[PDB]
């Protein structure tokens, strides 16, 4: 049945592009291993990176900070104007 | 000044290192159970020839 | 005749084989992430143009939480005397 | 020494301690999750095995 034939040549195909990169990411992972310890052993020596990390995490940190006053700003604002509102006024006159 | 140092060599002889060691490894397991959760995937990959037979 | 069968063969070799290569293409681009969050932890410009300028927008925060307020005291002591008309 | 401190404040109202701090529980969900991966996968498969 002859057309099966052809299929299977052009399914052996890949097959070997896949041959191909299931040895290029084997290889891949052991880069990744090639990467992280490395890393590791980087960590292992010094860095760390610990100015990098003391600024990045004051960036975010900062931004949190502005964050909470803001919420205390809402909340003294609002407490001064409503209490302003109120009392300013409350005798209106008396 | 000796003193605004010594709070820093406190943290730096004794404090960072502890840390840096205990990320590093943490780091080491972060990096490593992000890994083996691949190596669940292991497992993953074994019961995902299973399904298809299902 | 039985080439249907070898066909078959090939083909479910061939979609395991791209299950194979889309499962280490996640785990290796998984490793990927993995190490960017090391890369991530292992311009000087910016990191000073804010902080400095989240440190300014904080000070001046700071002077909104004397307006926006420190009336506040004084608040206390208008909450104390407007209720006396009771 | 009052540049120092000016920095030095940068820590005392807010990083390593925070990196390891945050480890600490995050490898507490990465161990739950290769746990509720594997011992999961394990149930799912009991269950393919049975099924299948």
């Amino acid at each position: 049945i002859k057309e099966l034939q052809e299929q299977l040549r052009n399914c052996k195909e890949q097959v070997h592009t896949q041959e191909a990169q299931l040895s290029y990411l084997k290889m891949q992972v052991s880069n990744r291993d090639g990467e992280i310890n490395r890393l590791k052993t980087r960590l292992d020596v010094g860095g760390i990176n610990m100015v990098k990390l003391v600024q990045d995490y004051n960036y975010m940190q900062q931004n949190d900070k502005i964050k909470l006053l803001n919420h205390q700003i809402d909340y003294l604002n609002k407490e001064n104007t409503e209490m302003d509102s109120i009392l300013r006024s409350k005798p209106y006159i008396a | 000044n000796q003193e605004l140092e010594q709070q820093l060599c406190i943290i730096e002889k004794s404090l960072n290192p502890l840390k840096a060691e205990n990320q590093k490894l943490m780091r080491e397991n972060n990096n490593l159970q992000s890994e083996i959760i691949l190596s669940s995937e292991n497992a993953q990959q074994k019961y995902n020839l299973l399904t298809v037979r299902l």
